[PDB]
C-alpha cells in the first residue's frame, strides 16, 4: 500500500530530540516574564509564535514517531477543525486498541 | 533621574511630521521623540509645537543576557571606525 | 562634521522602522508555512477480512 | 516497518527544528539588545553612538 | 587593503618574472580573442556586428543594449574551451590595470615612479602575474576581496536606494523578490523567488540606461579601475565584454556540465570570477555547488533556450550580494550597563530642567489638573 522505502538522507546536524526539547524548553523558561498573554482574537507576539511554531514541530515529530501524547498535541498542533477531528479519531483507536488488548488477555 | 539629553529631534513636532508613523504612539497618543517607547512624552506650544521626553526611573523585565554568537558579527575590517571611536 | 551626520541622524528612525516591520514580515512568512500534516494508514480490519480469507473460512 | 517508513520525514524534520531554533535564537538576542537600549534610553544615558553601534 | 613593506619586497623581486608572465599571457590571450573576434564576426548577428545604436528616451544617449549589443555563441566550444575563455577573461583583467598604469607612466614620464613606489607597496592592482607562490596569490586574491568587500555595499545601496524613493513594486512576489534580493550574504537567498527582480528593474532600469555614478561603483566592485573614467560607454565597454565572455562560458558549462566534473580549486575560480564565493569564506565544494547551482538557476531557462540573460543591473547586485557581509557588532552585551553622560551629572539641572522633570514626571498628571483647574477658574472669573 505504502510503496518503496523513501531514499535515505544523512542528517546535517547531530542532535537527540529530547535534547532539543530540552533546549526549547530553556528557551521559552527566559522569556516566561516577558511572555504575556492576550485574546485569541488580538494580534500574537514574537515569543507567543516562537513558541506555536517549536512546539507544533515537536509534537508533530514526537505523533510521527509513536508517542501519543493527546493532551498536547491538541494544544500546539489543532489550528484546523480538520486537527480536532483527527485528534477525536486517533483518541478513540487508542482507547480501542487498550481495551481490546485487556480483554484478548482477559 | 539624571540631566542627560536623549534622542535628537531637531524641535520638531512627531504628531505632525511627514515621517511621524516611524515614531510609536503611546497610550494618552502622543507620538515618540525617538523608535523606543516612551511613557511620558510630552508636546509644547511655543510659536512652533516641539516633542519632548522627560527621563524617568522605570523598571523594565530585562530578559537574560544572550550567548556572544548569536549577536556579534566578527566582520571588522581595517577601514571600518566604530561610531564611539570617531566621536 | 556636520552636514552628513545629522542626515545620517535623520534617516536613523525612519530605516529602524523599516527593519522591524521587515523582520516581523519574515516571522510571519515563517508562522504561515507552517502546516499539520495528518496522514492516513491503511485500516487493520481489511487486513483482518483478508487473514479469515486466507483461512477459507 | 512504519519507523523506517516514517523515517526521512522524522530526519529532515528534526533538523528543520534545530535550524528554527538557531534562526529564532538571534531575534530574542536583538530583543534583549533594543530592552538595554530602551532602558538606557529612558534614564537620559544614550548616546546616539552607542545606539549606532 | 592598505599597502605594506612586506608587499612591496614581495611585488619588486617578481617584477620582471611578472612583466614576462604577463607578456606570454598577452601572447596566448591575443590568439583567444582572435579566435573568438573572428567567430562573432563571421557567425554573430546583424545588428551585434553592425553595433546597433541604443539611445536613451530623455537625453538621447547611446549605450550597449543587452538584448542586441551582447550575443551569446552557443557553438563557441568547437573552436575555443573553457579554460581559455577564463584565460581570457582573468588577462583582460589584469591588462586593463597594467594599461592604466603605463598609461600614468607615459603621461608623467619619469615622475610616475614614487607612485609606483605605492603601487608596488599594494597588491590591489598588481596582475595575478606578479605572484610565483600560493601564499603570495593567495594574499592576492585576499585584497581582491578587500576591494569588492569596500565597494559593493555603495552599489547596492544606490540601486535599492534609488529604486525604493522613486518607484515601487506593482505585486507582491515583486515585493517579495526585491525584499529578499538586498538580503546579506549571512542567509541563503532562492533564486526563483528572486528573478521576478529583473523584470521590475527592466521596467525601471535597463543596463542602457545606467547612470555613470553607478557604474563607476560596479567597476570597483568588479576590480576595474576606474581612473580616469571619461565618458560611462568605455567601463561600460569593458562590463558588457567581461559578462559576454561569463555568460558564454556559462552556457558552456550548463550544455556539457563541466562543472561537476570541475576541481575544487577550478572551481573556486569560477565562482570567483562570477563574484559568488569569496576565499576568505573557506568554503567547500558543497556551498560553491549550491552558490553555482543558484546562479544558473537565476540565469533561468531563458538563458540557455535563447542565450539571453535576466538585466545585467540585478544580475550584479545578486552575485555581489555574497560580499554584503552582516554589519560588524563588537563587545560583550555587559558594555550597554555602563551610562553615557556621566561628565554631566556635575553640572545638575537648571530651573527650565527642573520645570519640565515636575510637570512630565510622575507627579505630571497632579500637575496638569491643578493648572487646567486654575486656567478654568481664571477664565471664568474673567468672563
Ligand atoms: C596636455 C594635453 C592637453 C589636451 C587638450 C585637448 C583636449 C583633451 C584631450 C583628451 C583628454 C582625454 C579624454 C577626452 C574625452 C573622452 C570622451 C570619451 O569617453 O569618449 C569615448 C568615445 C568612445 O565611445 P564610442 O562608443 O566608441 O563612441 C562614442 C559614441 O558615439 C557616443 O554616442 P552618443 O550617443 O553620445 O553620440 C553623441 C556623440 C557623437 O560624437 C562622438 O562621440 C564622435 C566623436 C567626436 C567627433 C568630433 C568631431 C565632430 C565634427 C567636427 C567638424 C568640425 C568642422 C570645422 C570646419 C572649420 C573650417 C574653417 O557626442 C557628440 O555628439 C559630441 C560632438 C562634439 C561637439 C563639439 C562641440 C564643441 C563646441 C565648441 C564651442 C566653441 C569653442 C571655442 C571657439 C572655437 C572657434 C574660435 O570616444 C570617442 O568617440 C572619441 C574620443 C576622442 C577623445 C579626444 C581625443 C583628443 C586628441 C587631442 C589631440 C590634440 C592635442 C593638443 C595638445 C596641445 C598641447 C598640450
Ligand atoms: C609616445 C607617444 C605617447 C603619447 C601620449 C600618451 C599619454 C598617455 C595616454 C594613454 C596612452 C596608452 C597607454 C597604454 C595602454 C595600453 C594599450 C591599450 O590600449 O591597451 C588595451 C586597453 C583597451 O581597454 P578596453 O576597455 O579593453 O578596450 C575596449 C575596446 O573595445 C577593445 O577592443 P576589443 O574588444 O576588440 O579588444 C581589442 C584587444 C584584443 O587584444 C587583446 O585582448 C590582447 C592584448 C592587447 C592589449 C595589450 C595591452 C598591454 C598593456 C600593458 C603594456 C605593458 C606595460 C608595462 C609597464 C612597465 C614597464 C617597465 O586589443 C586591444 O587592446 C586593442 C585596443 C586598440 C588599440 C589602442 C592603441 C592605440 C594607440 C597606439 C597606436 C599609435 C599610433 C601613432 C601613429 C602616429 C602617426 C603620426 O587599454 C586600456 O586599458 C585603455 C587605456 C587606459 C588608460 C586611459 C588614460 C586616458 C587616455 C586618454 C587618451 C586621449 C588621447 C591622447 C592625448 C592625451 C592628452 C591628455
Ligand atoms: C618602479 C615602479 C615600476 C615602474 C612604474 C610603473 C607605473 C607606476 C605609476 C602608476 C601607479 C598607479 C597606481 C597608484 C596607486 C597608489 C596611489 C596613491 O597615491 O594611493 C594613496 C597612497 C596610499 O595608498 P594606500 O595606503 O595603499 O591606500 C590605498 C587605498 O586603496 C585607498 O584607495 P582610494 O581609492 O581610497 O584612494 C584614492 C585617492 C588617492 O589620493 C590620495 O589618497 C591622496 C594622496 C595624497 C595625500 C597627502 C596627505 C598628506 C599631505 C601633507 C601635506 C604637507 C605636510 C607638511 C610637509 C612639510 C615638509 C617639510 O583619491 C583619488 O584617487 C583622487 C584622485 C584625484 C585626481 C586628481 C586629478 C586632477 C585633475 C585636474 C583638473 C583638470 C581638468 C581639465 C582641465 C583642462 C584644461 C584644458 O598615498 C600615500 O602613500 C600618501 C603619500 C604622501 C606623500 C607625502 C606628502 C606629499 C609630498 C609632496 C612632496 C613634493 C616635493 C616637491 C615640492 C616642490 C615645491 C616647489
Ligand atoms: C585640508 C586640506 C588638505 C590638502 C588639500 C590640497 C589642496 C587641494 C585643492 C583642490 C582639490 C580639488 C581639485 C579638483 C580639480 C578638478 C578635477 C576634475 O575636474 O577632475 C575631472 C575628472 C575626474 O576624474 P575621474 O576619472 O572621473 O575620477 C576621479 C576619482 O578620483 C577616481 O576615484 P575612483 O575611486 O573611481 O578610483 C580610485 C583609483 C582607481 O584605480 C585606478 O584607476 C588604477 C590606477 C590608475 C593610475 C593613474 C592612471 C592615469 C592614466 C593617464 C591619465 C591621463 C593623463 C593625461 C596626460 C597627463 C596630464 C598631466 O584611482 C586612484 O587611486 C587614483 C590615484 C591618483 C593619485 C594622484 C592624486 C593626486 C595627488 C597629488 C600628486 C600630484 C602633485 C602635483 C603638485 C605638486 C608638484 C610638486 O578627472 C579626470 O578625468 C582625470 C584626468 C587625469 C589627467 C591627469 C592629471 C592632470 C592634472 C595635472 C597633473 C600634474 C602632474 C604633476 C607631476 C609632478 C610635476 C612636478
Ligand atoms: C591645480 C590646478 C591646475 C590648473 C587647472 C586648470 C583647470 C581649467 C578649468 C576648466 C576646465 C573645464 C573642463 C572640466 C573637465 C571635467 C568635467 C567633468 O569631470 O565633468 C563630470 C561629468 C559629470 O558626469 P555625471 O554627472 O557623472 O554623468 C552625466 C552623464 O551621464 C555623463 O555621461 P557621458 O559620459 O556619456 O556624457 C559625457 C560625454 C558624452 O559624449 C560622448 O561620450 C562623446 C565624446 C565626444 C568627444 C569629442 C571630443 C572632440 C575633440 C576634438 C579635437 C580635434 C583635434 C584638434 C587638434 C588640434 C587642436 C589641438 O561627453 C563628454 O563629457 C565629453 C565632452 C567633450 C570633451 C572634450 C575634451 C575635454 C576638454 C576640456 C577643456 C575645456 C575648456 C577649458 C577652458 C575653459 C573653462 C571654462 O562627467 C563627464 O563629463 C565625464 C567625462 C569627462 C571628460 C573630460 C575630462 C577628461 C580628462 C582631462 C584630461 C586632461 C587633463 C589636463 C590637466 C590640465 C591641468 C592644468
Ligand atoms: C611629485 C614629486 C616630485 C619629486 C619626486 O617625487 C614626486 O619626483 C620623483 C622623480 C624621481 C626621479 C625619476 C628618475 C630618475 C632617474 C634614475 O636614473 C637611473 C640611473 C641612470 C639611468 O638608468 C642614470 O643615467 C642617466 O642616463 C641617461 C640616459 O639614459 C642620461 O641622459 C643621464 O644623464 C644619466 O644620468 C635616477 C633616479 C631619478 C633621478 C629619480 C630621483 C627621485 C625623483 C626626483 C622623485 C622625487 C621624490
Ligand atoms: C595601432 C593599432 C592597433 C590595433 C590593435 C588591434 C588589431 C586587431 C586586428 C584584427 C584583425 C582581424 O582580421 C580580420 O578579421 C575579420 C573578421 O574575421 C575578417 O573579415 C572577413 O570576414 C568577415 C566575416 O565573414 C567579413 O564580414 C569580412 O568582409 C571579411 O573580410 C578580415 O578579413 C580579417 O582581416
Amino acid at each position: 500500500y505504502k510503496g518503496e522505502v523513501p531514499p535515505h538522507y544523512t542528517r546535517k546536524s547531530s542532535a537527540t530530540i529530547e535534547q532539543v526539547e530540552k533546549e526549547i524548553d530553556a528557551l521559552l523558561g527566559g522569556a516566561e516574564k516577558l511572555r504575556k498573554t492576550s485574546t485569541d482574537d488580538q494580534p500574537m507576539d514574537k515569543l507567543t509564535l516562537m513558541e506555536r511554531c517549536l512546539r507544533h514541530a515537536l509534537w508533530s515529530y514526537h505523533k510521527e514517531e509513536g508517542r501519543y501524547d493527546f493532551d498536547q498535541i491538541g494544544r500546539w498542533v489543532v489550528y484546523t477543525p480538520e486537527d480536532e477531528v483527527k485528534l477525536a479519531q486517533l483518541k478513540r483507536e487508542v482507547e480501542a486498541k487498550e481495551k481490546l488488548a485487556a480483554l484478548r488477555k482477559r | 533621574v539624571g540631566n542627560g539629553p536623549t534622542f535628537s529631534t531637531g524641535g520638531e513636532c512627531m504628531n505632525t511630521c511627514d515621517i511621524q508613523n516611524a515614531f510609536p504612539m503611546n497610550d494618552r497618543g502622543v507620538r515618540s521623540s525617538s523608535p523606543f517607547q516612551e511613557p511620558n512624552t510630552a508636546i509644547y506650544d511655543s510659536y512652533l509645537a516641539w516633542t519632548y521626553f522627560q527621563p524617568m526611573d522605570v523598571h523594565i523585565e530585562k530578559l537574560p543576557a544572550p550567548e556572544a554568537k548569536y549577536y556579534q558579527r566578527h566582520t571588522k575590517k581595517p577601514w571600518d571606525v566604530s561610531s564611539t571611536e570617531l566621536t | 562634521d556636520i552636514m552628513v551626520p545629522s542626515f545620517v541622524y535623520n534617516k536613523l528612525p525612519v530605516i529602524h522602522f523599516l527593519q522591524e516591520k521587515r523582520a516581523e514580515q519574515k516571522l510571519r512568512r515563517v508562522l504561515d508555512e507552517t502546516y499539520t500534516e495528518w496522514t492516513e494508514e491503511l485500516d487493520q480490519a481489511h487486513v483482518t477480512d483478508a487473514i479469515t480469507r486466507s483461512l477459507n473460512i | 516497518t512504519l519507523q523506517q517508513y516514517r523515517r526521512a520525514s522524522q530526519d529532515k524534520r528534526l533538523d528543520d527544528l534545530v535550524d528554527l531554533l538557531e534562526r529564532f535564537k538571534p531575534v530574542l538576542a536583538r530583543e534583549a539588545i533594543m530592552q538595554r537600549l530602551t532602558i538606557k534610553h529612558l534614564e537620559g544615558q544614550l548616546g546616539v553612538w552607542r545606539y549606532m553601534d | 587593503m592598505q599597502g605594506s613593506w612586506s608587499v612591496l619586497k614581495k611585488n619588486c623581486s617578481n617584477f620582471f618574472p611578472g612583466l614576462l608572465a604577463f607578456a606570454q599571457q598577452t601572447q596566448e590571450a591575443y590568439g583567444i580573442w582572435l579566435r573568438i573576434y573572428n567567430r562573432q564576426q563571421k557567425y554573430g548577428p546583424t545588428d551585434f556586428v553592425e553595433q546597433s545604436e541604443t539611445f536613451s528616451p530623455d537625453y538621447h544617449k547611446r549605450f550597449h543594449s543587452q538584448d542586441k549589443n551582447m550575443w551569446v555563441d552557443k557553438e563557441l566550444c568547437t573552436e575555443v574551451s573553457q579554460k581559455e575563455v577564463a584565460r581570457l577573461m582573468t588577462y583582460k583583467l589584469d591588462m586593463w590595470r597594467m594599461a592604466h598604469c603605463a598609461g600614468a607612466l607615459l603621461a608623467t614620464g619619469g615622475y610616475a615612479i614614487p607612485f609606483g613606489l605605492f603601487w608596488l607597496a599594494n597588491d590591489t592592482w598588481v596582475p595575478s602575474s606578479f605572484n610565483l607562490t600560493g601564499e603570495e596569490l593567495r594574499a592576492w586574491r585576499e585584497a581582491q576581496d578587500l576591494y569588492r568587500y569596500r565597494s559593493a555595499p555603495s552599489y547596492l545601496t544606490d540601486t535599492k536606494w534609488h529604486f525604493d524613493f522613486h518607484a515601487y513594486p506593482w505585486n507582491e512576489t515583486q515585493e517579495r523578490a526585491w525584499d529578499d534580493l538586498f538580503e546579506k550574504n549571512d542567509v541563503r537567498r532562492d533564486p526563483k523567488v528572486v528573478r521576478p527582480a529583473a523584470e521590475m528593474y527592466d521596467g525601471f532600469i535597463k543596463f542602457e540606461l545606467i547612470r555613470r555614478k553607478s557604474l563607476r561603483h560596479l567597476c570597483r566592485s568588479m576590480n576595474i579601475p576606474t581612473f580616469p573614467m571619461l565618458a560611462r560607454l568605455c567601463n561600460g565597454t569593458r562590463v558588457r565584454d567581461y559578462w559576454n565572455l561569463a555568460w558564454c562560458e556559462d552556457y558552456m558549462v550548463i550544455t556539457q556540465r563541466l562543472h561537476e566534473s570541475m576541481t575544487d580549486e577550478e572551481l573556486y575560480d569560477y565562482a570567483w570570477r562570477r563574484y559568488l564565493a569569496p576565499y576568505d569564506k573557506n568554503l567547500n565544494r558543497e556551498q560553491l555547488m549550491e552558490r553555482v547551482e543558484d546562479y544558473f538557476e537565476f540565469l533561468g531557462p531563458d538563458f540557455v533556450a535563447h542565450g539571453k540573460a535576466p538585466n545585467l543591473v540585478i544580475l550584479t547586485n545578486y552575485v555581489l550580494g555574497y560580499y554584503n557581509d552582516p554589519a560588524y557588532l563588537e563587545g560583550d552585551i555587559s558594555e550597554l550597563d555602563k551610562n553615557d553622560y556621566d561628565h554631566l551629572a556635575s553640572w545638575g539641572k537648571d530651573a527650565f530642567l527642573r520645570r519640565l522633570e515636575f510637570e512630565n514626571g510622575p507627579l505630571r498628571d497632579q500637575v496638569e489638573a491643578h493648572t487646567q483647574r486654575l486656567l478654568a477658574e481664571r477664565a471664568a472669573i474673567a468672563k
